């Protein structure tokens, strides 16, 4: 089948978690799987960004409360006809 | 690896490289210099470039974070071919990539300053264009001649080079 | 997801409370393969494949087909009878 | 913005401005049909749309090399039996009665 | 085998006129005929019950599949030596049940759609293959055009199959937004745990499973039974559901699943008691149909049914198909013939059927108490191997409701012998022409399976011991 | 007039009688028969004769089956 | 193709390192946020420890 | 022989085009400094003219050449944010 | 610069105000007419989302052969239709408004793998971040999309072309099994 | 036994014949070369099952 | 190059109770060690076709007569005769290459031809002019496809290297 052909021919967003994965259950005989676990809960938050979302709403809700706001090297944004402006 | 969105919103990070990589002398070559110097940093550091998709190819997943030691020096080499070849045939190189900048960067509209720029970097760099992969008795296709694939305008200085060239008898 | 999901819904509750005509049946019907795939082709996009748009390929021409036979079979209902009534078949 | 964009929001206004002079300067103020006529759109349709079947192979004809040859092969030859279904049976042409039916006179 | 068929046969009917549809079936039912006697022994290839997966991880060809992949075959060759063979050589028998052009076309399309089911792994092979016989059922419903009552059914039988289409297309797009992979075997029993699947599982199973007669939504389905002609309707009753019944048993994807356990009894209910108080015979077979279809809904909520499903299903195909050929049978007898298509419509017009031949109504009798579960029948050990497995398993309620279901139905089972055993008062002395002889040499075929299977009962257990474990 | 004779009825006279009758099926079922039929026929002829096949592109890097050895130089 | 593949691993390990740089400046840019509120800035949403570029940041 | 009041018009459409298109070739010409457009583009050739406004600065392919990068070079290099395409 | 921002939501605003007229409408034509307004918004959104090959194919056979067909199909046919009058629709507006509800939050709840029913849901809204576009120099040649679905159709998944072979031959003897009336 | 697995399978095809002419209204023994076409058509049924269970036995035998 | 298969792949994994030679034996391959008996099975469906249909209309005609059918059935019965024995055949024939039927006269054949191709240096089983991954799909494509054979006809005319042999 298509199993991990990307949108340019070559491999997904999260072929390596998945290959992982299938070189866990290949190895694992059948009802031993608990063992196979761990790769597989890393290769749902690959596809789903999950535990990212939930950690990144935790970072920005203390970070929203401080009227500080920001004391750190900044990210500046740009217009798109100014990449190498200086 | 994907191709942007509806709405992209570009941004840089005014921010340092931390604390224990060094500092590297990064190529400042634009497309036409390093798409010209291509097989000349590709003849030269062959095995640099073969031991750094090694290493991130055995780090699997560790890969940007492993092999920092090592992408740092296919840059140094690079950087090592392509300042020779600017002290070296700064001229010839010159007509070449003047000559690439029009034409799509095509490589296909430019065979009069490369064979040109072929024998002065053969000459005093030497290094050599391969095609690998090429089984003999099949000929290269940057030797060829009448090619069935000609440019449109052939440009001017090179014409000029490559008729004195002739003339001098070093081609 | 959303576009698609609404597509589906309300094409759907289309399809269900007419009773006026045939071809809202057909047309409804049709967007609701159009709000399917408006979610397949996100999960393409978002995923990094094509094997969504492999299935989204296919059920373009599935869609098509399915038109095709579909009209046919309401030229046969046609035939037999006169004018296709308003309540329905 | 780019060169393409402003052509494709141009042409709309430059069609409303020549309806708009139009709405200016003017002056305003179930039969049965054949069973040909439907079936040349309904059967345009699975003829149009094995088209957009082969519009992804001559894109990628390179990559496979000597095998999506033959699966296209296949496919075109699987779908010129259902062609010769059609051209077998009739299927287009319209037919009348103009015919005498070219009966013997017969006596007695 | 059937695209070299089907290929050829397209050329082959593109030419040929109309007087030549009947031999162009007679040859297809040969064709079939040494199909299965020439190939049948890919039998061989399995000993343990091994699976191949073919075209890359696309079609799966196991046993199970096997079985219902030579099952088709077999009634299709009986419902093919239908439309060869004339009924009798009469006026009427010509006029009555005519083939059209391209109906032998859409059989073997059809099959070819419902064999890409139960051989299919990935589910683009799922949907094309539920496209393509449902096609081929919206095709086969409309090819008798000119009656009234088909082209209201195919148009019926047109929408509610497109609604149940996208909501398995959209049961397989939700299916694959939480997992990448189409395949069902990305389940590998890690998944279910740690994945709430239950939603997704479930619309896929109840997107099939509404297009078969799944009873909140049975309405339709007889509906359109009760329209098409009596010759549409045997086929049309028996593909589909065996079809995507051994899809839905071969990929046990619900298990102990409540909604399937609820329509499950619904089904149990409403047929049962949907049958009692019908007055035409087509109604009355279609909710024999519906029952027995909901004898399924059961063992796909189990594990491990390949021996109850394929013993009931094989009993189930043969006695279908045996009682529809008797009423084509019947209809000679009768007094009165409405409606050209449609010859017999009520159960009231097969009276005093045993005056005029003995032996078809021995025959409908011993097919009507295989529906019922009498024990010295095939139909018998069905529902002792259904109630072998339901009980197994932990169904203790759905077992209780299974035997009231199997009660209130054989109460309009037997009705068809009240009717049939009964004085008639204008008895047939002499029969001028008789019935075509092949055409009852297959229906007294079809009794001595049913009525003599228990003999071979205990080598197709050992048989089934080897060649699926 | 013009009637068929039949491709049982002897083929190759069918043949010459569509060519005339039917242009219109005869060069295009002729033109589009002689395509796969070549293909089976016509290659090895030139695998042998004319040119053998090409070298095939690479599609991605090339990656050696080594164990790297130990590089010696750009240290610093 | 031969030129491009040529010049692939000298691209590849100038976006390496950018990417290196990058991630680890919006490490210690969260890091600095949660100053105070007890909370794990370098612990990975990965079980299997490795290094991924963040994706799915804060609207500038 | 040939009619002249026949052929005028044709002559207009071929000189209406031929002007057409010299000044469009003349246009693009400008835009980009001297050099021909780049008809058609790989992703690697987008990321590459990318590349190549980051280095040269602010111009659009004026294809400088240096033996090494400026320090400019190293801080410019940008990420692209990307809305959640809900 | 931030005014083009919400061309997604945008088009979603416009999906649902298009269906609103699909639904409600006094002409058979007018809802067609509408409904090829759906197609072309849908194909907007398509190239919107990052499928420029995509939104020319529903142009190509969605405004394409079936918008043609639809329209033909109901020219040279006559239609008796109602219009969409209170005393005969509101008696289902009970129905919808339960059935709006339960259909929407019910296609909203699977994306999620949670098991408490209401942060099923709330993960459907509490998407408001920004994915992180990397660049890497690995593609040499300019396989776009359509040529990756030509290698899949082709090669991996040739059976699907071959069997879609027999689908659209269905397709053509299905009209020829129905609309002819042979002899 | 073989054999009586034969005799039997070739009595269900004299049961076949003779119930295939007791619907056409016909006697008994109407064509009665048929009962011999049918008795060996079911006797070779039962010659393929038999064979069939013959060698499922077998390879069951062959598992110790 | 073009002959390192690249994949894993069990190795004489016996389908029945004789071993293996090959796990999708080559169409060509298929036809060279048939036995004269399976030509038999390929006379015997060219001859129960149109005999069948005579027999068939034996027992009940078509319009109350009982005529033959004509030539132009029985040409189609030919046809579709070589169609079913063809199919027959290759089946058969195929199955002797998976040791699930008597496995005895090829397996030294397939000694000997594999052998005697060793000594002339070529390739084990022969040259595509297919990239290897094409050789793979092309071959997970026409690896069993003989079950199926009630379906579809598909064939291998790929080779690939693997076939489930010992090395390679
Ligand atoms: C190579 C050499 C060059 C190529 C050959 C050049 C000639 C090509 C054939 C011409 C087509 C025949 C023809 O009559 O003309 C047009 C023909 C018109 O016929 P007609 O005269 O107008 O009929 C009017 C009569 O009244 C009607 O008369 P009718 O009722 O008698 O019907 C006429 C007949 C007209 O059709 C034909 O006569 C053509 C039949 C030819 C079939 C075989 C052709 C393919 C040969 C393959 C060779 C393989 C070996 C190659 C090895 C190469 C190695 C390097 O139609 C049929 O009877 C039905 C077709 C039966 C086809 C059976 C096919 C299946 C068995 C054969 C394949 C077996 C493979 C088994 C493998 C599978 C195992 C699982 O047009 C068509 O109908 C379409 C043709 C479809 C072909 C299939
Ligand atoms: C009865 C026998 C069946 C017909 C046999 C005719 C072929 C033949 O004898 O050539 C021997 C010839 C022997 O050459 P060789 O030197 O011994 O070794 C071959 C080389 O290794 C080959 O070189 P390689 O190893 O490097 O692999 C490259 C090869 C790779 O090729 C492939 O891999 C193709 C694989 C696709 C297999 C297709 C199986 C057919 C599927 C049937 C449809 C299934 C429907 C399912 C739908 C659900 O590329 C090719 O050579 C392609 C040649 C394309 C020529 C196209 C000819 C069109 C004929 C169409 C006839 C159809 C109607 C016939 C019935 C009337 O084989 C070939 O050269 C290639 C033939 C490939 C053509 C496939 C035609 C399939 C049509 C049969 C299907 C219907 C009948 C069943
Ligand atoms: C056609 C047109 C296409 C239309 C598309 C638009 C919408 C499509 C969605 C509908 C698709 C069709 C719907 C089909 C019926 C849905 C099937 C369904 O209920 O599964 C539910 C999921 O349990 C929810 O969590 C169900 C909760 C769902 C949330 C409820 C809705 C919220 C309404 C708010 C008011 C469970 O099944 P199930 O019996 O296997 O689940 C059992 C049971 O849950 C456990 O106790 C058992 O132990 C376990 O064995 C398990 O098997
Ligand atoms: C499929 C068959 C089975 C379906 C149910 C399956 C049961 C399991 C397997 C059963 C094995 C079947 C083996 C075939 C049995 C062969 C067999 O007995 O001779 C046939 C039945 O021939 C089929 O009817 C042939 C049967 C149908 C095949 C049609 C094409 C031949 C007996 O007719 P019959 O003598 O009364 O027919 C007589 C007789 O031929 C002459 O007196 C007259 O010419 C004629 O008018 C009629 O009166
Ligand atoms: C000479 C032919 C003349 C023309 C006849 C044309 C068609 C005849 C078609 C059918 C006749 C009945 C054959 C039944 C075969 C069952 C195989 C089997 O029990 O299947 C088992 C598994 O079943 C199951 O799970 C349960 C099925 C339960 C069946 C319930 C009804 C059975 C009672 C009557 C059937 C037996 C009556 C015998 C009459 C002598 C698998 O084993 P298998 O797949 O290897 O068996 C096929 C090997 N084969 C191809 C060589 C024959
Ligand atoms: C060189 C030798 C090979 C040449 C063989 C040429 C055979 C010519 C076929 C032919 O005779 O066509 C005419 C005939 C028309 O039949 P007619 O009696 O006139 O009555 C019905 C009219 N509609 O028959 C017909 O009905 C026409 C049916 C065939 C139409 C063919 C056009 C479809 C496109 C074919 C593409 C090529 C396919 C080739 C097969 C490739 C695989 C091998």
């Amino acid at each position: 089948t298509a199993a991990g052909i990307s949108l340019t021919g070559g491999r997904n967003r999260c072929f390596s978690e998945w290959q992982s994965f299938m070189h866990c259950t290949a190895k694992t005989d059948a009802k031993s799987r608990a063992q196979c676990l761990p790769n597989f809960e890393d290769y749902m938050e690959c596809l789903h960004h999950t535990k990212e979302k939930a950690r990144l709403r935790e970072i920005e809700s203390v970070l929203k409360q401080k009227k500080e706001g920001l004391e750190a090297p900044p990210v500046k944004v740009i217009p798109v006809k100014a990449i190498g402006l200086v | 690896p994907r191709e942007a969105a509806a709405h992209w919103v570009p941004f840089e990070d005014k921010a340092n490289m931390p604390d224990n990589v060094p500092d590297v002398v990064e190529v400042g070559a634009t497309s036409a210099p390093l798409l010209s110097a291509s097989y000349f940093i590709g003849a030269k550091c062959k095995p640099y470039n073969d031991d750094f998709m090694l290493c991130r190819e055995e780090s699997q997943g560790s890969g940007a974070i492993d092999c920092l030691k090592e992408g740092r020096r296919v840059t140094r080499c690079a950087v090592s071919v392509i300042e020779d070849i600017n002290k070296s045939c700064l001229d010839e190189f010159r007509l070449h990539w003047q000559c690439l900048e029009q034409n799509n960067h095509q490589l296909s509209g430019c065979r009069k300053a490369e064979a040109l720029l072929n024998k002065c970097v053969f000459t005093k760099l030497n290094l050599e264009k391969k095609i690998p992969g090429l089984r003999p008795d099949e000929e290269p296709v940057f030797l060829k001649k009448d090619p069935w694939i000609k440019p449109a305008v052939d440009d001017f200085k090179s014409v000029r080079a490559y008729a004195e060239a002739k003339k001098n008898g070093t081609l | 997801m959303f576009i698609g999901t609404i597509i589906l819904v309300l094409s759907f509750l289309g399809f269900v409370f007419n009773r006026r005509n045939i071809i809202l049946a057909f047309i409804c019907l049709e967007t609701m393969l159009l709000g399917i795939n408006l979610i397949l082709l996100r999960n393409s996009v978002l995923f990094d494949d094509i094997s969504g748009s492999l299935f989204a390929i296919v059920i373009i021409i599935l869609a098509g087909v399915e038109s095709a036979i579909g009209l046919s079979l309401l030229v046969s209902y046609y035939r037999l009878r006169g004018v296709i009534n308003s309540y329905g078949i | 913005m780019n060169t393409f964009i402003i052509f494709i929001i141009l042409i709309p206004i430059v069609g409303f401005a020549l309806l708009a002079v139009n709405i200016l300067l003017a002056v305003y103020k179930r039969l049965a049909f054949n069973a040909a006529f439907i079936l040349v759109a309904i059967l345009f349709l699975p003829f149009d749309l094995e088209i957009s079947t082969l519009l992804p192979y001559v894109m990628s004809i390179y990559l496979v090399s000597n095998y999506g040859f033959t699966i296209v092969l296949l496919f075109l030859l699987i779908l010129i039996i259902g062609f010769v279904y059609e051209i077998n049976t009739n299927a287009l042409k319209i037919n009348k009665h103009n015919k005498p039916n070219t009966d013997s006179l017969i006596y007695k | 085998m059937l695209i070299l068929a089907i290929i050829s046969l397209i050329t082959f009917v593109s030419m040929s006129k109309l007087s030549d549809n009947r031999a162009i079936i007679r040859l297809i039912n040969i064709y079939l005929i040494l199909v299965l006697v020439l190939d049948s022994f890919l039998y061989l290839l399995f000993l343990n019950n091994q699976t191949y997966t073919v075209m890359g991880e696309l079609l799966i060809f196991n046993s199970f599949t096997f079985y219902i992949d030579m099952l088709i075959y077999f009634i299709m060759i009986v419902i093919s030596s239908l439309y060869g063979y004339n009924l009798y050589n009469n006026n009427l028998y010509k006029t009555l049940f005519e083939p059209k052009k391209e109906l032998i076309i859409l059989f073997l399309i059809n099959i070819l759609g419902a064999l890409l089911i139960v051989h299919s792994n990935d589910f683009i092979t799922l949907f094309v293959a539920i496209e393509l016989q449902s096609y081929s059922i919206y095709l086969i419903t409309a090819i008798y055009n000119s009656s009234y009552k088909a082209s209201k059914a195919s148009m019926l039988y047109f929408f509610m199959g497109g609604i149940l289409s996208i909501l398995i297309a959209y049961s397989i797009n939700t299916y694959y937004s939480v997992l990448n992979s189409y395949t069902l075997h990305s389940l590998d029993s890690l998944i279910i745990n740690t994945l709430d699947l239950n939603l997704i599982l479930i619309a896929l199973s109840l997107g099939l499973l509404f297009k078969i007669g799944i009873a909140p939504l049975h309405k339709w389905l007889i509906s359109i039974y009760e329209n098409t002609p009596i010759l549409i309707t045997i086929y049309i009753s028996l593909i589909p559901k065996i079809s995507i019944l051994s899809y839905l048993v071969l990929s046990n994807i619900s298990i102990n699943s409540l909604v399937i356990s609820i329509l499950a009894i619904l089904t149990l209910l409403v047929g049962s008691v949907g049958g009692l108080l019908q007055i035409k015979i087509k109604r009355l077979l279609a909710f024999s149909g519906l029952t027995n279809a909901g004898y399924m809904m059961l063992l796909l909520l189990l594990n491990n049914n390949e021996f109850s499903y394929l013993y009931y299903i094989t009993q189930y195909s043969i006695s279908h198909l045996a009682i529809f050929m008797i009423i084509i049978f019947s209809i000679y007898y009768i007094n009165y013939i409405n409606n050209q298509y449609n010859p017999i419509i009520y159960v009231n017009q097969l009276k005093g059927l045993i005056h005029d031949n003995a032996y078809l109504v021995l025959s409908m009798a011993i097919v009507v108490f295989s529906f019922i579960g009498i024990p010295p029948l095939l139909g018998f050990f069905g529902k002792l191997n259904i109630l072998m497995s339901i009980l197994n398993n932990g169904y203790y309620f759905i077992s209780i409701v299974l035997i009231v279901a199997s009660l209130i139905s054989a109460l309009y089972y037997l009705y068809l012998l009240n009717v049939s055993i009964q004085d008639k008062n204008n008895i047939l002395i002499n029969s001028n022409e008789t019935v075509s002889s092949v055409l009852s040499y297959i229906l007294s075929s079809l009794i001595i399976l049913i009525t003599f299977g228990f003999i071979y009962n205990s080598l197709i257990i050992d048989i089934f011991n080897v060649y699926f474990n | 007039i013009n009637a068929n004779p039949g491709f049982w009825n002897g083929p190759f006279r069918y043949l010459r009688w569509s060519a005339h009758n039917r242009p219109h099926l005869f060069f295009a079922f002729a033109i589009g028969i002689a395509g796969p039929v070549a293909a089976l026929t016509l290659t090895p002829l030139r695998r042998k004769y004319l040119y053998p096949d090409h070298s095939p592109l690479p599609q991605s890097y090339p990656l050696p089956q080594r164990a790297r050895e130990g590089l010696t130089g750009f240290d610093d | 193709l031969w030129a491009r593949i040529y010049l692939m691993p000298l691209l590849q390990a100038e976006e390496d390192r950018q990417t290196v740089r990058r991630s680890i400046a919006q490490l210690e840019r969260e890091k600095e946020i949660m100053k105070g509120t007890g909370f794990d800035v370098d612990k990975s949403v990965y079980n299997d420890g490795k290094f991924h570029a963040p994706a799915l940041m804060i609207p500038p | 022989a040939i009619p002249f009041e026949a052929l005028l018009p044709y002559g207009i459409i071929f000189g209406l085009l031929t002007a057409g298109g010299g000044a469009m070739q003349v246009l693009h010409v400008y835009r980009n400094g001297g050099v021909r457009d780049r008809f058609a583009i790989d992703q690697w050739d987008s990321q590459m003219m990318e590349r190549d406004l980051r280095l040269n600065g602010g111009q659009g392919r004026k294809q400088v050449d240096q033996a090494t990068a400026p320090e400019a070079f190293k801080h410019n290099h940008v990420w692209k944010s990307e809305r959640p395409l809900i | 610069m931030y005014l083009t921002y919400y061309f997604i939501e945008i088009t979603i605003f416009l999906a649902i105000l298009c269906t609103i007229f699909i639904i409600s409408a006094k002409n058979p034509m007018v809802s067609i007419l509408y409904m090829i307004a759906l197609f072309v918004i849908a194909a907007m959104y398509l190239y919107l989302i990052g499928l420029g090959i995509f939104s020319l194919l529903y142009i190509m056979i969605y405004i394409g052969a079936i918008a043609v067909l639809f329209l033909f199909i109901i020219t040279l046919l006559d239609i008796n239709s109602t219009e969409l009058s209170v005393k005969s629709n509101i008696r289902d507006l009970p129905l919808v408004l339960i059935s709006l509800i339960v259909l929407t939050i019910s296609g909203l709840m699977i994306y999620s793998n949670d098991s408490i029913l209401i942060n099923k849901l709330l993960e459907a809204f509490g998407n408001d971040y920004n994915t992180i576009i990397t660049q890497d120099w690995f593609n040499i040649e300019n396989t776009t999309l359509l040529t990756t679905i030509g290698n899949v159709l082709l090669t991996n998944n040739a059976f699907i072309l071959l069997v879609l072979a027999i689908v659209l031959l269905l397709g053509i003897i299905g009209p020829i099994s129905i609309t002819m009336k042979h002899k | 036994a073989l054999f009586t697995s034969l005799v039997g399978a070739s009595g269900l095809g004299f049961a076949t014949k003779f119930l295939s002419n007791k619907i056409r209204l016909k006697p008994a023994g109407y064509y009665p070369l048929g009962y011999v076409f049918s008795g060996v058509a079911w006797a070779g049924l039962g010659l393929v099952l038999h064979n069939v269970h013959q060698h499922s036995l077998e390879v069951l035998e062959k598992k110790k | 190059s073009s002959s390192t298969p690249l994949v894993k792949t069990s190795v004489n994994y016996s389908y029945g109770d004789y071993p293996l030679i090959d796990a999708d034996p080559h169409f060509k391959r298929v036809v060279g060690y048939m036995r004269p008996s399976d030509y038999g099975v390929i006379g015997l469906a060219t001859a129960a076709l149109p005999a069948g249909i005579c027999f068939a209309e034996w027992l009940d005609p078509v319009k109350g007569k009982f005529a033959r059918p004509s030539v132009k059935f029985l040409r189609v019965a030919t046809m579709l005769g070589f169609a079913v024995g063809f199919g027959a055949a290759y089946a058969r024939s195929s199955l002797r290459f998976f040791g699930v039927t008597e496995n005895a006269r090829e397996y030294k054949k397939d000694e000997a031809q594999m052998a005697a191709r060793k000594a002339a240096g070529l390739e084990p089983y022969g040259t595509s002019s297919l990239t290897p991954e094409l050789q793979e799909i092309a071959a997970k494509n026409s690896a069993h496809s003989i079950a199926g054979l009630f379906i579809f006809p598909w064939f291998n005319f790929v080779n690939h290297p693997y076939h489930g042999r010992e090395q390679k």
